[PDB]
Parts: structure tokens; sequence; C-alpha cells
């Protein structure tokens, strides 16, 4: 094997190059390498974020998500209360088991959604939130993935 | 051709996107394959290429994106910058996975 552990992780929530051929079919997951601790990682990525469903979403949608990481735009009202929606959903169709993550994400606007909302947002539901300095999306996946390796290694002895 | 496919026939080189410098695949991963595949042209109809880089798994990628299906096909992009198709996969073979040299740089 070329790798320690694979994580899948799903990435949910509203909020530059060109390849139009590939704009026209659409990513379905990327598979990404990191390191944490000296052990090399495997994360298979599907993203939708900045997508709208048109399907009603399913326990099929969640099934074999490992972790699922929550954005919305702090600028954005509509995309907080978006991620409000969103972690109703998941307590229903997906895993009592999957870790979450809530990301209060965003250069170039006015902050419409106040830190201390996020945090009692994460407190009500009892998952951690970040915003994102030199702290990105980047770090929250390293701490989203360090969340899912410390309690994957119990598990197994 | 060169320090370029060992003597067991792997990739001796890191392969990268050719836009952004995105790692896709480690030294060693790969063996060279000169089969047949349409690539649809990276912009804007395609090429027959006879160059590629055979993976086994789609967890051997270091970094990589694949598209949704096309029939039973997905291509393969850079995860970085969504630039592709860079490579092919049919649905059919569980194990087989093509990169494109044509596609892709060589570090
Ligand atoms: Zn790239």
């Amino acid at each position: 094997k070329t790798y320690d552990y694979l994580f899948k992780l799903l990435l949910i929530g509203d909020s530059a190059f060109n390849s139009t051929f590939i704009s026209t079919i659409g990513i379905d997951f990327k598979i990404r390498t990191i390191e944490l601790d000296g052990k090399r990682i495997k994360l298979q990525i599907w993203d939708t974020a900045g997508q709208e469903r048109f399907r009603t979403i399913t326990t099929a949608y969640y099934r074999g998500a490992m972790g699922i990481m929550l954005v919305y735009d702090i600028t954005n009202e509509k995309s907080f209360d978006n991620i409000r929606n969103w972690i109703r959903n998941i307590e229903e169709h997906a895993s009592a088991d999957v870790e979450k993550m809530i990301l209060g994400n965003k250069d170039v606007d006015k902050r419409q959604v106040s830190k201390e909302r996020g945090e009692k947002l994460a407190l009500d539901y009892g998952i951690k939130f970040m915003e994102t300095a030199n702290i990105n999306v980047e770090n929250a996946f390293f701490t989203l993935a360090r969340d899912i390796k410390a309690k994957m290694d119990k598990n197994w002895k | 051709q060169g320090h370029m496919v060992s003597a067991e026939g792997r990739n001796r080189k890191a392969v990268l996107c050719q836009r952004c410098g995105s790692r896709v695949l480690q030294p060693g991963t790969a063996l060279f394959s000169r089969r047949q595949l349409f690539l649809p042209s990276m912009r804007k109809d395609g090429d027959l290429l006879q160059e590629h880089w055979l993976v086994e798994d789609m967890f051997i990628f270091e970094n990589v994106g694949f598209t949704k299906d096309v029939g039973n096909i997905k291509f393969l992009v850079c995860a970085d910058c969504e630039i592709g198709p860079i490579g092919w996969h049919c649905l059919d073979d569980k194990n087989s996975f093509y990169v494109a040299l044509e596609r892709v740089s060589h570090e």
C-alpha cells in the first residue's frame, strides 16, 4: 500500500482558471494526499459547495461518509441559515458516527454573520467550529482528518 | 524515453499538472503503456494518444480529480486547477487508470 488511511469526506455549503470540457461534464470527486504525524492520509472528497440540490436528499447521499465539512460565507445570511438546514438533514439521514465540522469562511465585504452565532450553532449541535489570518480551509481539513484519525486508531485496537 | 521509464517499466519521475504543478503521481507508481485512447481536448475534438501511465488503483494517485460518468468513462483532471482531461478510466475495468504523458509534466 501507498498510504496508511483512506477517509471519505463530504464538503457542503455555498462559498480562477478554465477548462470548458471539464465545466460541461462536472467533477464527481477528488483524491488528495496529506501527511499527519508521518502517516500518509488519502482523502476521497465529494464537494457540493455552491451547489443547490434539486434532488431530494436520502441516506444514499451520506452513506459511507466519514467526515462532513460544513461551509458558509460569513458575509452571507442565506449561506449561514443554509448550513443550519444541512445540519438538520445530516442528523436525520447520515450515520450518528460521522465526524462533522462547521466552517465560517471569507479578501475583496461586510461581515453579516457574527462569530458568536457560529460558535453558538456548533454548541447547539455538539460539533466543532472554525472561522477561516494564516488559517484557512486547508487547516480545517487537516483538523477534520486529525479527528477522524484519532477515533479510528482506538477502534483498531 | 531516457530517464523516464525504469527497467521494470515504471515512471522514474513524479507526474505533475503542466498548468499548476499539482503532484498527480509519485515516482514508481505506474507502468508505461502504449494503448491508444481518445482524449478530448483540454480547451474549446481531441487526440488519439498512445503514451500513458497505467495506474492500478484510484487510491495510488497522489492528487487527481474524476469527472462525472460520461457513459462508462470517467476522465481524470488536475485536482487543483481542474484542467483536463489529463487521463482516462473505463469503469468496467476497475484496476486500470491511464494518465496521458502529453497532457502532464514530469519532475
Ligand atoms: Zn493543475
